[PDB]
């Protein structure tokens, strides 16, 4: 019963990734990868803001390896779950 | 025994319910070959990246 | 001050094509990143209903 | 300074960049190792049970 269950859960995958979710027509899939890489742009780019350019102390962003992360992660789960593989390639 | 037969008529049932399943399951991960949109876009390593 | 002035106005176009570069650069990191993410997850799907 | 610390940037960048490109080449085959040898015959494995 729990694997049917389990089966049940998993049908629905693929199923989710057949509709076209579609928000403005652009789809959701376009949007929540913009998102997702303006996100991982900020997690980069914070990476890559130059040291000795900033004027006050560096700050050791790790709240900003985390936090942004876990926000990241939220908008990738959002985006596999709704959207097949297909047309995000 | 009639009514053995009976309940493990009702455990081929369920048997055959569970094979139903599998064979249900198998054709997401038996989907290795996603050379085209057509096909359910099931999982991403069954594509071609190129 | 000329000299100077005019270097400096290209120097300005040069730290604004060369950041436009690297936001390129971070972009494509970015998507290579999600879609390696998305590997990993499809992997770790895979295990688990194994 | 800030372009050749801009340069290292490149390089810090680069390292990434060169090895998510061959790692995405292979990320279907390894996936797919898993699949066809591991996964699936336990999917099959279950029906014969």
């Amino acid at each position: 019963q729990r694997l049917q269950n389990q089966l049940r859960r998993l049908q629905d995958m693929e199923r989710k990734a057949k509709v076209d979710v579609t928000f403005g027509l652009e789809p959701v899939v376009l949007r929540d990868v913009r998102t997702a890489c303006t996100l991982r742009a900020q997690f980069l780019q914070n990476l890559l803001l130059p040291q000795a350019k900033r004027g006050s102390l560096p700050t050791p962003h790790d709240d900003h390896f985390g936090t942004s992360y876990q926000q990241w992660l939220s908008s990738v789960e959002t985006l596999l779950t709704n959207h097949p593989p297909g047309h995000v390639l | 025994q009639g009514i053995l037969n009976a309940m493990i008529t009702k455990i081929s049932n369920e048997l055959q319910a569970l094979t139903d399943e599998v064979t249900q399951l198998m054709m997401f991960f038996r989907h290795s070959n996603l050379g085209q949109g057509t096909n359910p876009l099931v999982f991403l390593s069954q594509f071609s990246l190129e | 001050k000329g000299d100077f002035d005019l270097q400096i106005a290209k120097q300005d176009y040069y730290t604004a094509r060369q950041e436009l570069v690297l936001n390129q650069l971070i972009k494509q990191k970015a998507s290579f990143e999600l879609l390696q993410l998305s590997y990993e997850i499809e992997l770790r799907k895979h295990r688990d209903i194994y | 300074q800030l372009v050749e610390e801009t340069q290292e940037q490149v390089r810090l960048l680069i390292k990434g960049n060169s090895a998510s490109k061959t790692r995405l080449c292979r990320s279907p085959g390894e996936v797919l190792a898993l699949v066809q040898r591991k996964v699936v015959p336990t999917f099959e494995a279950v029906a014969p049970q």
